[PDB]
């Protein structure tokens, strides 16, 4: 009874659409490229605007 | 019958991955240039802890932080000025995880004693008190995270996810089906969907709707330690105990990358992602932190400092500080 | 019960006042008649200053004991207290130096004469006030009331840890305030014996020989009193520290009779070392 | 340079620092004791004995030494993943009971109880995380292994004991087989003591293997140990 | 939560009172403690402060020397030591509960205040006195200060209270970007260094009362004039 | 005569080399790696301090014995004479703490929880420190310079009486820094053996039996250490005050070799307490 | 000598009183 149940999980698993790796791949790389601007640890902030300053 | 079909259906599902699979992500990324190296250096030296820390939360302003530790202490700091905004004491020592909620009223904790506490931050009374207490986990309380000011979803021990109404007070959705503990879990910016990481080698992605299993990957050796979404939503780094980091795409439903060294054979024991999701960090068990690409599979840079066992490490929400967890007792705020 | 407190009582009040005429005769005679031009009379004078201050606390120490707290304030216990642990030092450093100085005046005559003057007597008294200022001092600091079982207790706190600070000020008192001592005195006073009977004046006749032997004699009631009277308190101390004993009638009447002992030896002193110097003697026998 | 309410806040975390200083100080002073053994070994005989879901904390004085033991059977989760966290422990409690060698196991009743607490015990003893801990080891139900080995022999669950039937040959022998063991048998003693109906001999001997750890540990702190 | 004041009455000038103050529902000892004096025809004004645990204390010019402040945790009661009292105190006095870290918000809960009558510097302008008003208009108030309350630190220290008559008066805005607990959305703070804006959408009957802007930038802590709404 | 001062310069240069090398790399290890964060890591450092205090001195003697005059002014004689008297009885004193130390943690292990914690270490090592002061500050006021024989003499000048002043100075630093210290060292240790004996976790095997024999000799190697440096050294200054002896040559090297075990003891104390630490031994075989 | 230190030595004992 139990591995019936597993069987049937294992088959509402086999089910699902799946998209090229390739195009999710070139996703992944332009969500990188776009956001680099804005994350503060890829380019160094000035002081100035930096909040955490040497006391 | 049934149970050399569900090895046949095993199979026919591998057939599928490797069918869909046609160029490797490596290949791909050959194209991006490598970062160079990336320097942090401490900024703030945060003490107050006499115990062992196993783990800290961040707040949504990116100032205010949890920290969970063995003296019976949640303590809630403020990152800029060094000062203990919070000292909660708590009942059970033996806690394990803790978060902070959203909207910045509430801490969770849990542990060994198999309770989740919810403490109320915004009280009239002044003292941080107990608002409800879940119950009714047979299995340690691994982690914890806030979707809502009144709903939770708790990793326990048992092998059992449940999502909680903090109002209420008992579970609405059960999830089953790992094999062995559920060690972490991470929210999805979205938070309509996450991802539990088991004892069983496996991740198993969740609905919170649904309340069944989406998608099972199997592609690490031992266990997983540590779990983190990817900003987008659609992929999470895995950290594991055979001294591997791998990435799962939801969507390929395959694992894109994998990051090893041959000198490292400690285990992970946490992952973060930086703001953009370039940066992979992680925690390990030689004593320094390491950073790494998600593009160029590569060392960026290496955090030290740490006297014993890193236990947690956590990017805060806009990207400006990244502050790791050991098990000396200090909690150090690298910019 | 009533019977065991009458009889403390009236022995602690037996020894304040015996001790209380003593000392202020003494001091009566000296002031009014040899008015300090010797060194001596000097030193005789501070012994009976040191012991009289000693006297004062008794019936301070019999109050809190009749009553079973302690009603004088937290201020007047400070100054029992660092009163009480001040002149025991000051009271025995006092018999130390007479000790000495009466083995310098007869062992070593000629430095004898650099010694005994009365400038000399007046730096080392002062000197002897100012040591003995080292355990009055800080006695004083940490002496405070405390409310035990409801009753107000009149004593000494120790920062933490309290054992440790307990046991240093149990063994320096008990080490400088009698191994020191008795040590001092039983060594001068006999190789001071030694000298006397090696002097040729001393022997040769009957009536010299008995007047050495009364010398001798006086000598060793001195160091006898001293030793009987401070022996039982200082090891009744290291006893009730080492070992924790039962609360017992017998126990309490051992307790006051050994601080009764302790006091005796000060309501003591104006007989030995006053009434039966042969100078204030001489001065009796003319008024 | 800071406004008041940044003064104010500072003094606010000097005050919490001060409470966590005075609470550190309060526990480092405590000893903590961690409690393993089987379901049926007599876990709660031991411990009401010592006082006259989740973690079990006790809380218990003797001799001005304060003692935390932490009872975890009720946990059913996997211990390997939680036993890191009781490094920093005193001493390892570990209780057995002597008479569960003719019991046999309630699952699948395949394999002997002393057999698999031989198993529990080799588990802790060569943990990595236990290396420098001592072990406190108790037999319990003493008196009913004395009739339990008149009316039956010790042979039978394993042919390799050959010694005569009595009593204390076999609770020796037994206790030599728990001491084997024992792997670092420099580094880690292992304290054994018969349990009994007299409340007063345990917390005594709980004492004294806690006075030798301590012992231990402040000559590894002076370096001559 | 609850304040309570007690020990008012005639005094004689010259002469001595002591006030104390109960607290209950709240914990006394992590709350600082104000005391504010209002005179009857004029505004508010602060009088002395102290920390939780007695850390620091504070007083205005003033009133420096003659006034004693003390507190005792275990009794949870607030002492006010009042020594040679002069005709210029004939005041109420109302003891206020503040705590202090970031995202707190002091001066939330006032007293009630006790009657005291006696028979024989950053400066805040208010520039309007009263302004008729009428339901259901928006109502602008406006503030003035002597020195620029913008810190370095980003956070701007003016508060703004409200005492309906009759009653206690009430937090509305705190550092004004945020709105205090229990206030409506109707108010909101907006302005820069040295000129600052109140404004009311949605007038209601219970809003009108007596409007106090007051500076936390460093001590002593001064009041504004008052401004007075009516219909 | 020439061979006599080469040997004698040799020797002082030998022991403050070998002093000042040991002193300031204990407390370059200390500082850089242990940055003292345990109680015996505090008690070392500041054992370490008064050694390298006191070899200071060292070189201001041999110079002062080479020309047979002091240059260097009555403001640096003061400060050399106070450093020395003062870092003696600190030293003695560290060591008189680091006995009752292991004494406390060895006997009383839940009274050594309370012991042995950082704060407490650090208030009782300001008390001998202050305690020090006590014999700090008189001898650096006494402390002149006086012409004799054409030579600037650095040395201690005594008030009226000098001969009593003089033997009271002796007889408290020969008391106070040998007699009750060495009964302090040698019943500590001796108690804390016989407990190490009672231990059953250091009997059972061989291993653990040769580990105890260790630790035993380590012990009994302090204690003589102890002893036989500072002995001679006391013993001699009580010789020469209370019998005068003729000048000569093997008399002034009997004086200079004992004055060198004196500071020699200094110089072996960074061996003995932190080189053969198991915990300082560690931290050199990690690096 | 002898005889002036014992006369020294008398004098002593006076002024101490024993004598
Ligand atoms: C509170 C008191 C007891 C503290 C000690 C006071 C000291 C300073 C007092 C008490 C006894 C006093 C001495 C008593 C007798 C003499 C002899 C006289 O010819 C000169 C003064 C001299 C030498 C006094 C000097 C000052 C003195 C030593
Ligand atoms: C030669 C004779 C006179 C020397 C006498 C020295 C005496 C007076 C000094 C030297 C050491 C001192 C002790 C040093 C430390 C302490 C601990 C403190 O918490 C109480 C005072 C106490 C107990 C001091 C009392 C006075 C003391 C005992
Ligand atoms: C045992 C220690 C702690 C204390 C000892 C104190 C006494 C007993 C010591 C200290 C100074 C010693 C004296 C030193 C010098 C002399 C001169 C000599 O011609 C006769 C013996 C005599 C007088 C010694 C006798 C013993 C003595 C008085
Ligand atoms: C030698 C003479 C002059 C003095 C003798 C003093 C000592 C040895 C004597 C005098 C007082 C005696 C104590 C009197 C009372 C008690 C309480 C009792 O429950 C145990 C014995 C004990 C503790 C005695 C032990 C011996 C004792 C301390
Ligand atoms: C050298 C000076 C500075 C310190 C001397 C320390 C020694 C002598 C002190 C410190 C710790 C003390 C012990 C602490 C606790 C006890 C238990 C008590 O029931 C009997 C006394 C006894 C056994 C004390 C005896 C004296 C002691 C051993
Ligand atoms: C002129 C000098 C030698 C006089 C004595 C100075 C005293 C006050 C100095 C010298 C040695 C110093 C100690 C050296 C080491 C430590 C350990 C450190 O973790 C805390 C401070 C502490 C405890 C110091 C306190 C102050 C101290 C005791
Ligand atoms: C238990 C131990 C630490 C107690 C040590 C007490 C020492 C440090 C104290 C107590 C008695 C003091 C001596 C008392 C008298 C004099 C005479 C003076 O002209 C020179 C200083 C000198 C010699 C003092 C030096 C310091 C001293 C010896
Ligand atoms: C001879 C005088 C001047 C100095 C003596 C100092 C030393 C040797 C004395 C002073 C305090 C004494 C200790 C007092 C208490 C105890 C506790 C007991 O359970 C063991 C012996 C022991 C530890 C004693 C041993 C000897 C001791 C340490
Ligand atoms: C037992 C060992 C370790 C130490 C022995 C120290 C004593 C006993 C030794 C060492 C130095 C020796 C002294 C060396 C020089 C002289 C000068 C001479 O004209 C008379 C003998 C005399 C005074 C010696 C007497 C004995 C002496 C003081
Ligand atoms: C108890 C304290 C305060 C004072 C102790 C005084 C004693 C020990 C002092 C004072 C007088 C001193 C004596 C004075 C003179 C001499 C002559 C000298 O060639 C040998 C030493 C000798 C013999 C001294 C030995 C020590 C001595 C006897
Ligand atoms: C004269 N007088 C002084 C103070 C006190 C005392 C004595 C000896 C050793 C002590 O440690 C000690 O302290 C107290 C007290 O314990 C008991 C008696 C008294 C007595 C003798
Ligand atoms: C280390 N150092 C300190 C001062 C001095 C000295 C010592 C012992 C007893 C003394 O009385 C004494 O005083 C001087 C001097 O006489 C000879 C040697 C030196 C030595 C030892």
């Amino acid at each position: 009874a139990q591995a019936r149940k597993l069987v049937e999980q294992l088959k509402m698993e086999a089910n699902i659409d799946r998209i090229k790796v390739s195009k999710a791949a070139a996703d992944l790389m332009a969500y990188c490229e776009a956001h680099a601007k804005e994350d503060p640890l890829l380019t160094p902030v000035p002081a100035s605007e930096n909040p955490f300053r040497e006391k | 019958q049934l149970r050399q079909e569900a090895e046949q259906l095993k199979n026919q599902i591998r057939d599928a991955r490797k069918a869909c699979a046609d160029a490797t992500l490596s290949q791909i990324t050959n194209n991006i240039d490598p970062v160079g190296r990336i320097q942090m250096r401490t900024r703030r030296t945060l003490r107050g802890h006499l115990a062992k820390i196993y783990a800290m939360h961040w707040g949504t302003d990116s100032r205010l932080l949890v920290s969970a530790s063995q003296d019976g202490k949640l303590i809630i700091w403020d990152s800029y000025t060094t000062n203990k905004v919070h000292a909660i004491p708590l009942r059970s020592s033996w806690v394990m995880t803790c978060a902070y909620a959203p909207s910045g009223n509430y801490v969770a904790c849990g542990g060994l004693d198999n309770i989740c506490s919810i403490y109320n931050l915004k009280t009239r009374e002044g003292n941080v008190r107990v608002s409800r207490e879940l119950a009714g986990h047979t299995g340690y309380l691994s982690c914890c995270r806030f979707l809502d000011d009144n709903q939770i979803v708790t990793s326990s021990g048992d092998t059992t996810c449940a999502l909680w109404d903090i109002e209420t007070g008992q579970q609405t959705t059960t999830f089953t089906g790992h094999t062995g503990d559920v060690m972490s879990l991470s929210l999805a910016p979205d938070t309509r969907l996450f991802v539990s990481g088991a004892c069983d080698a496996s991740a198993k992605l969740w609905d919170v709707r649904e309340g069944m299993c989406r998608q099972t990957f199997t592609g690490h050796e031992s266990d997983i330690n540590a779990i983190c979404f990817f900003p987008n939503g659609n992929a999470f780094a895995t950290g594991s105990d055979d001294a591997t980091c791998r990435l799962f795409d939801l969507r390929a439903d395959q694992e894109l990358m994998t990051y090893s060294h041959d000198n490292i054979i400690c285990g992970i024991t946490s992952v973060s992602f930086s703001k953009s999701g370039r940066l992979l960090l992680a925690g390990y068990d030689d004593f320094n932190c390491n950073v790494w690409d998600a593009l160029k599979a590569d060392r960026a840079g290496v955090l030290a400092g740490h006297d014993n066992r890193v236990s947690c490490l956590g990017v805060t929400d806009d990207g400006m500080a990244v502050a790791t967890g050991s098990w000396d007792s200090f909690l150090k705020i690298w910019n | 019960s009533m019977i065991t407190a009458i009889t403390i009582m009236a022995l602690y009040s037996i020894v304040c006042v015996v001790g209380l005429f003593g000392n202020f005769l003494v001091m009566y005679v000296i002031v009014r008649y040899t008015k300090m031009k010797t060194a001596t009379n000097i030193y005789i004078f501070n012994l009976a200053l040191a012991d009289a201050l000693a006297t004062s606390t008794l019936p301070f120490q019999s109050v809190n004991y009749l009553m079973g707290t302690w009603p004088f304030g937290t201020i007047l216990c400070k100054i029992v207290i660092s009163i009480d642990y001040y002149n025991m030092f000051t009271s025995i450093f006092t018999l130390c130096t007479m000790s000495v100085d009466r083995y310098i005046a007869v062992c070593h005559p000629v430095k004898a004469l650099d010694f005994r003057t009365p400038r000399n007597a007046k730096i080392i008294n002062v000197c002897n006030w100012i040591l003995s200022s080292a355990i009055g001092l800080p006695v004083m600091f940490m002496a405070t009331t405390k409310y035990r079982q409801g009753s107000i207790d009149c004593t000494l706190t120790f920062s933490h840890p309290t054992w440790y600070w307990e046991n240093l000020l149990k063994i320096c008192v008990f080490i400088f305030a009698f191994i020191m001592p008795v040590l001092i005195i039983t060594v001068c006073y006999g190789l001071m014996i030694l000298r006397l009977k090696s002097v040729r004046m001393l022997s040769g006749s009957k009536e010299k020989d008995r007047n050495l032997r009364r010398i001798t004699r006086m000598v060793l009631v001195v160091v006898a009193v001293f030793i009987v009277c401070w022996t039982p308190i200082h090891i009744y101390v290291i006893i009730k520290a080492l070992v924790t004993i039962p609360e017992t009638t017998f126990q309490t009447v051992s307790w006051h009779f050994c601080i009764a002992l302790g006091y005796t030896n000060s309501c003591l002193n104006p007989v030995l070392y006053a009434f039966l110097d042969e100078n204030f003697k001489r001065c009796f026998r003319e008024f | 340079t800071l406004s008041a309410e940044d003064k104010a806040a500072v003094e606010r975390s000097k005050m919490i620092d001060r409470n966590l200083r005075e609470d550190g100080e309060k526990a480092a002073r405590e000893v903590k004791l961690l409690l393993l053994g089987a379901g049926e070994s007599g876990k709660s005989t031991i411990v009401k004995q010592m006082k006259i879901t989740g973690i079990v904390e006790t809380h218990f004085t003797f001799k001005d030494l304060h003692f935390k033991m932490f009872d975890v059977g009720a946990q059913r989760s996997e211990r390997k993943k939680w036993i890191h966290c009781f490094e920093g422990v005193t001493a390892i409690i570990f209780c057995v009971a002597l008479s569960d060698y003719d019991l046999v196991l309630a699952e699948d009743e395949e394999m002997n109880r002393m057999h698999e607490s031989m198993k529990l015990f080799d588990s802790i003893c060569n943990n990595k995380w236990f290396t420098d801990t001592s072990i406190i080891l108790f037999l319990n139900k003493k008196d009913l292994f004395e009739e339990k080995i008149k009316k039956s022999p010790l042979t039978i669950c394993y042919p390799e004991y050959a010694g005569s039937n009595t009593y204390e040959e076999a609770a020796a022998y037994i206790q030599c087989q728990f001491e084997d063991l024992n792997k670092r048998k420099d580094t880690k003693e292992i304290y054994t003591h018969f349990t009994c109906s007299t409340d007063t001999k345990n917390v005594q001997f709980v004492f004294d293997a806690v006075t030798d750890v301590i012992i231990k540990n402040n000559l590894k702190d002076c370096g001559l140990f | 939560v609850q304040l309570v004041e007690s020990g008012g009455g005639l005094v004689q000038p010259g002469g001595s009172r002591k006030l104390s103050c109960s607290a209950s529902g709240f914990a006394f000892s992590s709350f600082g403690m104000h005391w504010v004096r209002q005179a009857p025809e004029k505004g508010l004004e602060w009088v002395a402060y102290i920390s939780s645990g007695s850390g620091t204390i504070y007083y205005a010019d003033t009133v420096k020397g003659r006034f004693t402040i003390s507190r005792d945790d275990p009794k949870n009661t607030l002492f006010l030591q009042m020594t040679s009292l002069r005709s210029e105190d004939t005041a109420m006095y109302y003891c206020v509960r503040s705590i202090y870290y970031y995202g707190s918000s002091p001066f939330d809960f006032w007293g009630q205040g006790t009657t005291l009558t006696v028979s024989a510097d950053i400066v805040m302008t208010q520039a309007t006195s009263s302004v008729p008003v009428t339901p259901g208009e928006s109502v602008s108030i406006s503030c003035r200060s002597s020195k620029s309350l913008l810190h370095s630190n980003g956070n701007t220290y003016l508060y703004w209270f409200l005492q309906r008559p009759g009653q206690s008066p009430q937090l509305l805005i705190y550092r004004m970007s945020n709105l205090a607990s229990g206030v409506p959305d109707r108010f909101s703070g907006s302005g820069s260094g040295t000129a600052f804006t109140l404004t009311i959408s949605r007038l209601e009957a219970e809003d009108v009362g007596v409007y106090y802007c007051m500076q936390h930038l460093e001590y002593p802590l001064t009041f504004g004039a008052g401004t007075k709404l009516e219909l």
